[PDB]
């Protein structure tokens, strides 16, 4: 999810 | 704390708006954190994620590929707040809505939920079902591609029926404080776990698995397990 | 006492072809009061009507608009048996498929179901909810074109089965169903009713009809029943 800084 | 108040009509007739408003509280809606979503629950569409915006030095927008041409999701930065439209209702988007937020990937905080009605790959591979004895460890599989899973972090949700889902699991195998550490994640590859450890009664409920997928650009959500203590 | 068997690729290519058979045993695929139909549960959409295929001194084909374009039902009486053929398929078509016999417009009878993967109208309430023993009732919204002029049929469906025949033209009880079921049709509106709920009836329930502006059979959203 490249919403936040948090995916992956 | 963080409380999501949600507001819409439980009734929509075909062919029209519908139009459902979720207020913030202990939160900015233009949080460089959070991202505000919309899901959907119904039997025949099971846990679908509707769409989300987000503010990260200018306001985004991302929708789910079901509904991409009939939604649309605006935030109001002065009553902090933000809505969800949906264009040409039919009976198939008679559902359970919930508005949540996002913050590392995981629906940390949800709303109560608001069920509409209108009258006149895509899904992550669960098992329908499992079940165990009291005192058992039992562990819930979900299979996903590269696309997915294999690409991106995987998420636990419990639902206890008529409730909206709790975050049980973030970032694979992270745990929330207030959750017991009965509750365990694992990945690897494409597939994912979820372990109970001394299940008991209380964890009767439904499971899902959650995660993000490149190639539908956006939200993907599992079938659901439901856990049966024989 | 009859069984339909199901057989299958689980895997199919897109643009290529779906082929599924049902083996009939316990009957004959010319039964004159009998229907041979095909049904999918896609995962995010739910119950769909595939199509339909029957004798009465003469094969007729009857199938879904949807799939009216890239659908065919091969019946064989050699073999005893009715196959599924879905042409040019996409990543739409990963579903669970199922074959089922119907009878006087039921579906009593049912396939095991085949997931294949692939790399409307009617309107009831979300979820309910009951305690044991509690008397509670499942509503479905149709129109003039389907229940307002055509029988009802209801189904219960647990997880990772097929759905199971509870009540059918409207309200009529098929044996081993307990009288804890009942139905009723009220203008362009049906119900089904639990009076005396058990933890046992935690499923999924469908109401099914026949709409003449689609000329096909029609499934509703399905309700989530809970026994708390
Ligand atoms: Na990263």
């Amino acid at each position: 999810d490249p919403a936040f800084g948090a995916n992956s | 704390q963080v409380q999501l108040q949600q507001s819409g009509p439980g009734l929509v007739k075909p062919s029209q708006t519908l139009s459902l408003t979720c207020g913030i509280s202990g939160d900015s809606v233009s949080s460089k954190s959070a991202a505000w979503n919309w899901i959907r629950q119904s039997p025949s569409r099971g846990l679908e994620w509707l769409g989300r915006t987000y503010y990260r030095s200018k306001w985004h927008n991302d929708y789910a590929v079901s509904v991409k041409s009939r939604i649309t999701i605006n935030p109001d930065t002065s009553k902090n707040q933000f809505s969800l439209q949906l264009n040409s209702v039919t009976p198939e988007d008679t559902a359970v809505y919930y508005c949540a937020r996002g913050q590392m990937g995981a629906l940390d905080v949800w709303g109560q939920g608001t069920t509409v009605t209108v009258s006149s790959q895509s899904v992550l591979t669960q098992p329908p079902s499992a079940s165990g004895t009291p005192g058992q460890r039992v562990t819930i599989s979900c299979s996903g591609s590269s696309s997915n899973i294999g690409s991106y972090y995987v998420y636990w949700y419990q639902q206890f029926p008529g409730t909206a889902p709790k975050l049980l699991i973030y970032g694979n195998n992270q745990r929330p404080s207030g959750v017991p550490d009965r509750f365990s994640g694992s990945k690897s590859g494409t597939s994912a776990s979820l372990a109970i450890t001394g299940l008991q009664a209380e964890d009767e409920a439904d499971y899902y698995c959650q995660s993000y997928d490149s190639s539908l650009s956006g939200v993907i959500f599992g079938g659901g397990t439901k856990l049966t203590v024989l």
